[PDB]
């Protein structure tokens, strides 16, 4: 399984660029697609959605009708077009990839993310901003949402993410007590369906990196600040 | 006094016009096995039928029955005229549809089997009724409310909209119809020669019914149109537009006593 | 052959004998006292319209949520019953599918018709498809039923007269099962997995062992060709239904039939057979195109299940009993409470 | 041969069965269905708010 | 309802595709193909085109799309697994016309299909085989027949008869003996739900795919006139 983001670089504010996402070893029109931001230093950031079969697309007020996202599913291949550009565009674009069915885990992986230099909606909030902590240790990490993010059909839509030092993110638990595959089972999660725990039940070095909650009950995702652990 | 007669027979027609578009309407709708895109006409014309005994056939009744005076409404007699002229000209319409229907079956039969929905059921059905609208529409143009127009009679009066009404309405339909069954009839001729019964018999019937309702009225009522000199005795115009009617009596008979299916539902 | 034959035909007389020993009773006499099942009334509460063909088989993925339903259209197709939501929809190599199920985990789904090869189809792949992840080839007639024990064993029943138990990993029968004499038509497991029983085609089932690979017990008293085959949900006792319109219920423990459920007007075969949570309740499908719903101790017919246009092919109860689901010939699948 | 020695051999393994007495066995079918009669929704139909096929 | 929206969207991009393939099931025909042991049927599947339980050959004829369904390892026991063919267009049941003692084998095989309660709605396309080695055996005088049909000696050739040109009388009066002795089953319990096509067909003649071609146009032809209520 692949995602390689292409464009980038140098940007002149009042000029435009094309990012491309290609994907490979996925059957990538069964998947709708995410672009988020990572300003540098800083949060991730939701900026546009589309569809399987491109039905559905949405975007942050951020970029609304100055960002467009398009698909071409024979080269199974991502777009986004930047019509016009900010410093508060400068940022990792990272392309995502989700599929949503029943018991189906969405922004299961991400890109490499390629590097964009510039020349109510659901608040989400964690208390805590680093932690500082050993191996072996146990630990807790919290965040809080503006709206109840339990849905009356039972789901509760908070996604957890780590991002290691050069990494992008991986998918750590999609809906709050489902963990990710291919993630150790020492990561867990619960919480109150307003405020939410993930809990490492042994740490290792491996752990070392941000953790991002994000919700996903309705548009536009919206990201926590994102939790440090450090050694 | 023959308005009794009128009465009575107004009354039995109703009836068996009502009885006989149910009998249809309630048994496509509860038999799956009848619930086919070829059984989708023959509702269409019930329905037609029943609009027809429901809103155009009590006061047509009514009418007759005080000798063909009106004493209600003009606005109500433009009302009944246009309502007349669309549901009897869908019921022609849809005779017509049948006609394609049936020819399409036995012309090009691989494309036609049970591969129905939207382009040729729901094209030509609803061509049928909107059709009878644009053919009906003129009446509430309001072409009744030119000069003389006596309110103790109703009745269309334009000589160019009857030619051109009767000319959409039956003229043109009653060739189509025919052509159709000749050409479903040689079509079945043209396969029993290359591959080397009912059919033969039910065309006849189809056909014989269609022409003795409507051929007596559509002559008549352009006769009229042609030649108001012309002295038609008012008792054959009433029969002849009586004789219209019976089709929606016999429409539920001749589109379902031949059909395997609907036998089988009608034996129980 | 005679000398032999001679020593077979004592033992099942024997056989017939110690049944009849134990007969002290019949269920009938213990359930007389006891009050009724009060006449059931189902609604279809969901109806599932997307299939082609012939819907032959369906079952319940073990969240009592999803459920996977085979035709001869040749797809498989998983519902969501609570939102009506095709979660997949799977090509299948053969169109003449006669058999479906899910692993007990949810990852893993099987087939096999016609073409005698039973495959498997894994769900939870990191390309997204669905795909087959192995075809069991040796078969020698159509599957007629397939059973997941686990996410690597699954056991299988054909027209060759066998069942036979797979090790998925391997593609290989790691049991063949031979007593049958017919054409193998259903499978249960026993809620333990240690046991299962299947019916063939020559008016008998029979119980194995799946850990020995041996027949332990046969069951007789059918008219004709068993269909369909059903544990009561204790595991120590199944119901079977037929083409001479009986079901009939045994126990292992005891032998022997306890009850035959029939009645008069009731002519024509009974494809599919299962039970309420409870056991209290058998649920069947006919030809005539309707499920009749008995009270499985009394044997009086509780309900009816109406909906269906065309035959009546499969049924399954889901595994916390909030529903049945019906499937038939019609290519619908009703879900009813 | 082997058809009707396999015949007799797997004939003994069914005759030799420690089977039980039917009104024992009947009751325990009885008694599991008393037992779960509680928690089975096609016996006892829950209320709406507890079904999950509920109406639109 | 975020992620149930994007399921119901990708049920919607299921049932495009299920519609999709509505389309070439209602356009092919389905045609179930029977035959003796001694049949020619597998060499008349070459025709057409030109432990494993079916095989399915697929042909065209004017654009019209055709899949054969040959039922391969099976067990003669037909009763269960023939009503999978409820569906089909027609049955093609094939026969070495060829004097055999086994044609009396034939004859109960296609009275078994003819009056399968599971079939009482499917027409069979019946050919009458290697009529070559009929031809061959009768010119011969090698041919048996009334020795065990102990009634071709009383039979005698029918008006309905249109050889070939050249054909023997004794050839002819055979080939319409074994035709008629077919007939005579299927117009006994034939009600007009279901109809035979006999024809006379070699090891190599290409007309099969015609054959097939012209008495499924008529099958559906009796189908949309029943429907009509004209037939
Ligand atoms: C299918 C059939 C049986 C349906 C019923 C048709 C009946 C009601 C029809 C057939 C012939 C009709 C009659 C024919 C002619 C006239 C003269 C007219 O100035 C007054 C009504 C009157 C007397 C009609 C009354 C209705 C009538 C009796
Ligand atoms: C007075 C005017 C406005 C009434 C117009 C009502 C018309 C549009 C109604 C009356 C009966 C209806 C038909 C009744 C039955 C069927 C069969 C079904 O397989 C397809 C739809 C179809 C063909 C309907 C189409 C719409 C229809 C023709
Ligand atoms: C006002 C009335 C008297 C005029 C129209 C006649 C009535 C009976 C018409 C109008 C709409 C019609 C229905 C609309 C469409 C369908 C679906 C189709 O699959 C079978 C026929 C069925 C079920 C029709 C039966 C007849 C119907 C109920
Ligand atoms: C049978 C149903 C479904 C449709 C037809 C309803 C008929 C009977 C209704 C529709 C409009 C009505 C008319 C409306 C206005 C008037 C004027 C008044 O001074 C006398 C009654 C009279 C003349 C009404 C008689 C009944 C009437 C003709
Ligand atoms: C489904 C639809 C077609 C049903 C129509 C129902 C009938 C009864 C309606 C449709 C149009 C209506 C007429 C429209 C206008 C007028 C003028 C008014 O000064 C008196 C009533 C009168 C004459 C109405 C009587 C009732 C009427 C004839
Ligand atoms: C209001 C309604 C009745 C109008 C009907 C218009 C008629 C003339 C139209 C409608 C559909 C048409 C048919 C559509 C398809 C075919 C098949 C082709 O191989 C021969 C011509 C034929 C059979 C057409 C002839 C003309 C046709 C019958
Ligand atoms: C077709 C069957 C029913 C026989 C009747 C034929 C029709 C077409 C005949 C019968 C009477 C005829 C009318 C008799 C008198 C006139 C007046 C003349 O100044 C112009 C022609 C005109 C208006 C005729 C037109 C044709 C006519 C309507
Ligand atoms: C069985 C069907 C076709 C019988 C109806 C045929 C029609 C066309 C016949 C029957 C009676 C005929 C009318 C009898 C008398 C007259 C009066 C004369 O001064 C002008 C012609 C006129 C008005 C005739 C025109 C044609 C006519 C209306
Ligand atoms: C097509 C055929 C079978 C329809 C039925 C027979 C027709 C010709 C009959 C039925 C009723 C009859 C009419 C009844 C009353 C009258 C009034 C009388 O003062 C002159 C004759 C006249 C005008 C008749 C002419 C012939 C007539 C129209
Ligand atoms: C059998 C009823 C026939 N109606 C008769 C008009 C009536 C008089 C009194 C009450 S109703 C015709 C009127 C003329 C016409 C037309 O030119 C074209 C298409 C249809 C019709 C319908």
């Amino acid at each position: 399984v692949q995602l390689v983001e292409s464009g980038g670089g140098l940007v002149q504010p009042g000029g435009s660029r094309k990012l491309s996402c290609s994907a490979s070893g996925f059957a990538f029109s069964s998947f709708g697609m995410h672009w988020v931001r990572q300003a540098p230093e800083k949060g991730l950031e939701w900026v546009a959605y589309i569809s399987s079969g491109s039905g559905t697309i949405y975007y942050a007020d951020t970029v609304k009708g100055r960002f467009t996202i398009s698909r071409d599913d024979p080269k199974n291949t991502l777009f986004l077009q930047m019509t016009s550009l900010r410093s508060e565009d400068t940022a990792m674009y990272y392309c995502v990839r989700s599929i949503y069915y029943y018991g189906s885990s969405p922004f299961d992986f991400w890109g490499q993310g390629t590097t964009l230099t510039v020349s109510s909606d659901i608040v989400m909030t964690q208390a805590t901003s680093s932690v500082p902590v050993t191996p072996g240790e146990s630990v807790s990490i919290s965040c809080r949402s503006s709206k109840s993010l339990l849905h009356s059909n039972g789901n509760t839509y908070l996604y957890w993410f780590l991002q290691r030092p050069g990494q992008s993110p991986q998918l750590l638990i999609y809906r709050m007590s489902n963990l990710a595959s291919g993630v150790p089972d020492r990561f867990s999660g619960s919480g109150s369906g307003t405020a939410f725990t993930l809990t490492i039940s042994r740490l290792e070095a491996e752990d070392v990196g941000v953790y991002y909650c994000m919700q996903h009950l309705e548009y536009p995702l919206t990201f926590g600040a994102g939790t440090k652990l450090e050694l | 006094g023959q308005g009794a007669a009128a009465l009575v027979g107004g009354v039995l027609l109703i009836g068996a016009v009502l009885a006989g578009n149910s009998l249809v309407c309630v048994s496509v709708a509860t038999e799956r096995a009848l619930q086919t895109p070829t059984n989708s006409f023959i509702v269409s014309l019930a329905a037609a039928d029943l609009l027809l005994a429901l809103l155009v056939l009590p006061l047509f009744v009514y009418s007759e029955v005080q000798g063909g005076a009106w004493l209600l409404s003009p606005r109500l007699c433009d009302a009944l005229m246009a309502m007349d002229v669309m549901l009897c000209t869908a019921s022609i319409f849809n005779l017509c549809a049948i006609s394609v229907d049936r020819f399409v079956a036995v012309a090009v039969p691989l494309r036609y089997n049970r591969q129905g929905g939207s382009r040729r059921q729901l094209l030509l059905i609803g061509a049928t009724w909107l059709l009878s609208a644009a053919v009906a529409a003129p009446v509430l143009c309001g072409l009744n409310d030119v000069r003389g127009r006596d309110p103790a009679v109703c009745r269309l009066e334009d000589r160019d909209y009857v030619v051109y009404s009767s000319v959409c309405s039956f003229f043109l339909p009653c060739p189509l119809m025919l052509l159709l069954y000749w050409a479903t009839f040689r079509g079945l001729q043209r396969w029993e020669v290359a591959r080397r019964r009912k059919a033969m018999r039910v065309l006849p019937v189809v056909v014989g019914a269609f022409l003795l309702c409507w051929t007596p009225f559509f002559v008549v009522h352009i006769t009229q149109a042609l030649c108001p000199a012309c002295s038609v005795p008012p008792r054959l115009v009433s029969a002849v537009t009586w004789l219209g009617y019976v089709n929606s009596a016999l429409n539920p008979v001749i589109y379902t006593v031949f059909n395997a299916e609907f036998r089988n539902v009608f034996r129980k | 052959l005679d000398q032999l034959r001679q020593e077979a035909e004592q033992l099942k007389n024997q056989i017939r004998d110690a049944r009849k020993a134990c007969a002290d009773a019949t269920l009938s006499q213990i359930t007389n006292n006891i009050d009724p099942v009060g006449r059931i009334q189902m609604r279809t509460r969901r109806t599932l319209r997307g299939h082609l063909a012939k819907i032959y088989a369906m079952h319940w993925g073990t969240d009592s949520r999803l459920l996977v339903s085979a035709s001869q259209d040749g797809k498989l197709i998983i519902w969501d019953s609570y939102t009506t939501n095709k979660v997949h929809a799977i090509p299948l190599r053969s169109s003449w599918v006669m058999t479906c199920a899910y692993a007990p985990s949810g990852n893993y789904v099987a087939c096999g018709g016609l073409d005698n090869i039973c495959s498997i189809y894994n769900l939870k792949t990191r390309e997204g498809n669905v795909r087959v992840s192995r075809e069991l080839a040796g078969h020698t007639g159509y599957l007629s039923c397939c059973r997941f024990l686990d996410d690597n064993q699954i056991v299988t029943s054909s027209g060759d007269t066998t069942c036979a138990l797979w090790d998925i990993e391997t593609g290989q029968q790691t049991t063949t099962f031979t007593g049958h004499t017919g054409d193998v038509m259903s499978l249960s497991l026993a809620p333990d997995t240690r046991l299962f029983v299947s019916g063939a085609c020559d008016a008998s089932a029979k119980l194995w062992d799946v850990r020995e690979g041996m027949c332990r017990q046969t069951f007789t008293g059918h008219e004709s060709d068993i269909n369909a085959i059903c544990f009561f949900p204790n595991g120590n006792a199944f119901a079977t239904g037929s083409d001479d319109a009986t079901c009939r219920l045994f126990d292992l423990r005891a032998d022997q039939e306890l009850m035959t459920y029939s009645h008069d007007n009731i002519i024509c075969g009974i494809t599919s057979v299962s039970f309420s949570k409870s056991g209290r309740l058998l649920l069947a499908g006919y030809d005539d195109f309707n499920c009749n719903v008995w009270d499985a101790l009394k044997a009086d017919r509780a309900g009816v299940l109406a909906g269906h246009d065309n035959r009546v092919s499969c049924l399954g109860v889901t595994d916390d009993g909030m529903a049945v689901a019906t499937g038939s010939w019609d290519s619908f699948l009703k879900i009813w409470n | 041969i082997a058809q009707a020695r396999k015949l007799v051999e797997q004939l003994k393994m069914e005759a030799n069965i420690d089977r039980i007495k039917v009104s024992k066995a009947a009751a325990d079918l009885m008694a599991y269905c008393e037992a779960h009669a509680k928690e089975d929704p096609l016996l006892t139909p829950v209320p709406a708010s507890e079904n999950p096929f509920r109406e639109k | 309802s975020a992620e149930d929206k994007a399921a119901v969207e990708r049920s919607k991009m299921i049932e495009k595709q299920l519609q999709k393939d509505k389309q070439v099931y209602r356009a092919t025909h389905r045609l179930l193909l029977l035959g003796a042991d001694n049949s020619g049927k597998s060499t008349i599947v070459k025709q057409m085109r030109i432990t494993s339980g079916i095989f399915e050959t697929k042909f065209q004829v004017d654009k019209v799309n055709f899949h054969m369904f040959d039922v391969g390892a099976q067990r003669d026991e037909r009763r269960k697994w023939i009503q999978c063919f409820n569906d089909v267009t027609a049955i093609i049941f094939v026969v070495d016309s060829s004097d055999y003692n086994r044609l009396q084998e034939a004859l109960n095989d296609f009275k078994s299909i003819w009056n399968n309660r599971w079939l009482r709605t499917i027409s069979v396309i019946l050919f009458l085989n290697k009529q070559d080695l009929l031809a061959e055996k009768v010119l011969a005088g090698k041919s048996k027949i009334e020795d065990y049909f102990p009634e071709f000696a009383r039979y005698t050739t029918p008006e309905d008869a249109t050889p070939e040109p050249g054909e023997d009388p004794r050839v002819t009066r055979a080939k319409y003996f074994i035709r008629d002795e077919f007939l005579r089953i299927s117009t006994a319990s034939g009600d007009g739900r279901h109809y035979c096509y006999p024809h006379f067909t070699c090891s190599v003649d290409t007309e099969n795919a015609r054959r097939i071609f012209n008495d499924v146009t008529d099958i559906i032809i009796k189908m949309n006139l029943r429907d009509c209520g004209l037939f």
